[PDB]
């Protein structure tokens, strides 16, 4: 019985899968092609676990999950036995996304809850949490993705149809908002920064209004460029939008039971692939 | 509701209520369709053809010499496949010819090399058009037409023979000139044609065609074979330009270009594309870019191989950015095919040092395990993968699976924690000395053997959990062993139970 898992994540080396469903449990699997052997079940949430997410193995085996109970739960495998080492629930509503930073930033976490907040939880020397939060969106935040870089930034997708790009500032000590972008007529479900250290940067912003805008910024200066992936509404509401590391392929999880794939061509416009 | 993101090992997990986990490990459909790529022997022999030098802006490998030729791939393909035709024709036009016999001066050499190349190209075209024309000769009902068709197969001798046999003797003699570029004969043939095409009550339809061939400009003309556009493969007519056409006066390139200027080729046809890139000479890249946005006849792999050959043979010129673009694209396709060694090899042909560094690093660390199996995987990590990167990656794989020599080559404290024998300790101390945290060093020095300072240092380290307690217990045991009055009391100032028993 597992009729509706909401999220699954793969580890750096892809040996250990972590699905999370609505029955609150987070199941860990030892994958091996056809055979993912169930190795664990983790019960510690008071509502459907929306998302799970491993951290960089530089930090051992850590997994921050966020669930409907408004609480972010950090887990850790310890000698082959899992244990909830920390927790961070400074959010007064259902926590939706949770995504670790680039490991060069430390062990930073990115939480994004319906109380219009998004936190960046550091784990200090005592391993204890150091929350520095910001208000992100009015009617709630559905997602928040990290950006790689070599001047840190992230993106957030809102319930007010916004897509925001925040940046760290030593003057403020809290992430200062630097640019917001408007293009959807309904809850911005998911937002994704692309890991392509190439000439430009790409953002795929899927939404409830069955659109997927792509914000391509020329460089550090010139603002973004709006590009409706295709100019027809998808047969059903879109949920997830993920970039590929090698290649800059875009995967779109629409509520129409297939996942589409879009690649950029020399026109600059995007074309299906599969 | 559905969910799907991209894997580290670029592949896709989606909601799937048919498995066991509630997700599906999908092997991403690879555009990379070319068999020999999945066989590791090809890759080994391909690395044998390269000279790798470290960069002048970082230690990461990038290619200094390549001897790859379109020629080389041909062994791994069927001589029957259209692919083989593409690679072969590409070899004929682009791979350098060698001329073994010594030549009086070097401009001569150049001329010979041109003749050789020309002869191979035209023999090949004849290989292709062969059956088309033979079919046409099968169906002709007129001898002079057959003579013409034999000229279409660049067979001057059988044209001459049939002429002879069909009692067309003068023509026969004339025919013998086809392929000597005698300008006298050229202007004479053209003259005869104008005289006919000004009065000339009637001339046989195929004799005029043959004269037009002798004219050296069979479409470029006023009795033009251009209308044969509708009766013959474009390649067949191009053969006519190349064989007759004005061989000596033109370079192979500008000749081919001359022909192409008279006829549009189908956008989708790739052997067409190769001729266009060959003829385009002065702006191959320009055309290549044009070809890119118009068709997909040239695949990712081919475009990369082409660009690389031309680059490393001086044959042609491509932007650092276009060569890198091609290289990225192919490396990516390869990585989608779980061909990490091969993607790694390709990634080295990057010009941009920064990007090479990132790509390489990222991939090696993410995929170290698979890249350390056979010797064909060894030569791989003996591309010039930086010592640092390899062991570093390997260090990561150990922390995550739960090493020390690599570390010797915070984290160090955690390693000491895990270690918590005497010989190993001594070796560690020697390594630390070579490298030259301080507290731990003081403790080690004490163990090998001021005492109060070492004690304070150790206490501070303990404060900075299980390993620290173990170290504290060890220190206590050592102190107890040493004891076996005021100074002793000063040094002193389950563990609690032990302390109580001591008091």
């Amino acid at each position: 019985h597992n009729e509706l898992i909401h999220d699954a994540v793969l580890d750096y080396y892809g040996k250990r899968l972590a699905t999370c469903s609505s029955d609150k449990t987070i199941k860990i699997f030892e994958v091996e092609g056809e055979t993912h052997k169930l190795i664990d079940t983790l019960t510690g949430h008071e509502g459907p676990v929306w998302r799970v997410d491993w951290a960089h193995p530089k930090f051992g085996t850590i997994l921050a999950s966020c669930s409907y109970d408004g609480k972010v739960l950090i887990w850790k495998e310890e000698n082959g036995r899992w244990s909830q080492i920390a927790v961070h629930a400074v959010h007064s509503a259902s926590v939706n996304s949770v995504q670790w930073a680039p490991h060069e930033y430390g062990p930073l976490l990115l939480v994004a809850s319906s109380d219009g907040k998004v936190s960046v939880v550091e784990f200090k020397e005592n391993g204890t949490t150091s929350p520095i939060i910001i208000d992100a969106h009015a009617i709630g935040v559905n997602s928040a993705s990290w950006a790689p870089a070599t001047s840190r930034k992230f993106v957030t997708g809102g319930a007010d149809n916004l897509v925001k790009i925040w940046k760290y500032n030593s003057d403020a000590q809290t992430y200062v908002l630097e640019s917001t972008l408007e293009g959807h007529s309904d809850w911005v479900r998911d937002v994704a920064w692309s890991p392509t250290v190439l000439l430009r940067s790409y953002l795929a912003s899927v939404s409830q209004d069955r659109t997927c805008i792509i914000w391509t910024q020329d460089n550090e200066q010139g603002p973004w460029k709006k590009t409706l992936l295709k100019e027809e509404k998808f047969p059903d509401v879109l949920w997830r939008a993920s970039w590929s590391l090698s290649g800059n392929v875009l995967a779109l999880s629409g509520g129409d039971n297939k996942v589409t794939l879009w690649k950029e061509n020399l026109e600059g416009k995007w074309e299906p692939a599969g | 509701y559905t969910f799907a993101k991209f894997s580290t090992g670029s592949m896709l997990l989606t909601k799937d209520i048919v498995g066991k986990s509630g997700v599906s490990i999908k092997r991403l459909p690879t555009e990379l369709q070319r068999k020999f790529l999945f066989d590791d022997v090809y890759l080994d022999k391909e690395i044998e053809k390269v000279t790798i030098e470290a960069r002048k802006s970082n230690p990461y490998p990038q290619i200094s010499e390549s001897s790859l030729l379109f020629k080389d791939a041909l062994d791994y393909m069927e001589k029957t496949s259209s692919d083989y035709n593409l690679w072969k024709l590409s070899s004929i036009l682009f791979d350098p010819v060698s001329y073994p016999y010594k030549t009086d001066n070097d401009q001569v050499k150049m001329a010979l090399l041109k003749k050789e190349r020309h002869c191979r190209l035209t023999s090949w075209i004849v290989s292709q058009i062969g059956p088309e024309i033979e079919e046409k000769i099968r169906n002709s009902s007129n001898e002079i037409e057959q003579i013409f068709l034999y000229l279409l197969l660049n067979d001057v001798v059988r044209a001459s023979k049939l002429a002879i046999e069909s009692k067309n003797g003068h023509l026969s003699v004339l025919i013998s000139y086809l392929g000597s570029n005698d300008p006298r004969i050229r202007d004479l043939a053209e003259l005869q044609l104008q005289k006919w095409s000004t009065g000339g009550c009637s001339i046989d339809k195929n004799i005029s065609k043959i004269y037009k061939l002798l004219s050296g400009s069979p479409f470029e003309g006023l009795f033009s074979l251009k209308e044969l556009e509708s009766e013959f493969s474009w390649l067949c007519l191009l053969n006519l330009t190349l064989c007759y056409g004005q061989i000596d006066e033109y370079s192979l390139e500008s000749l081919v270009q001359s022909h192409l200027d008279k006829f549009s080729l189908p956008y989708d046809d790739p052997i067409g594309v190769i001729f266009q890139l060959y003829a385009a000479n002065e702006n191959t890249e320009k055309l290549y870019k044009e070809v890119r946005q118009r068709t997909n006849a040239l695949d990712v792999q081919f475009c990369w191989y082409l660009i690389q050959t031309l680059r490393f043979n001086g044959t042609r010129v491509f932007s650092k950015e276009t060569s890198d673009e091609a290289t990225f694209a192919f490396a990516a396709q390869l990585e989608f095919a779980q061909l990490h060694g091969h993607s790694l090899f390709v990634s080295c042909f990057l010009n941009d040092d920064k990007a090479a560094e990132d790509t390489i690093k990222r991939l090696v660390m993410r995929e170290i395990t698979l890249l350390r199996a056979s010797t064909n995987d060894h030569i791989l990590n003996r591309l010039k993968i930086p010592s640092q990167l390899i062991f570093n990656a390997q260090a990561l794989k150990d922390r995550y699976e739960g090493s020390e020599v690599q570390n010797l080559l915070d984290l160090a404290e955690m390693a000491i924690v895990t270690s918590l024998v005497q010989n190993n300790e001594l070796k560690t101390l020697r390594e630390i000395l070579n490298e030259f945290v301080s507290i731990n060093v003081f403790e080690v020095y004490l163990k090998l053997v001021q005492e109060t300072i070492d004690s304070l240092i150790s206490g501070m380290k303990i404060f900075y959990v299980a390993a620290c307690c173990n170290v504290m217990s060890q220190e206590i045991v050592s102190k107890i062993l040493e004891k076996n009055k005021a100074k002793l009391l000063e040094l002193p100032l389950q563990d609690l139970m032990k302390c109580t028993y001591k008091i």
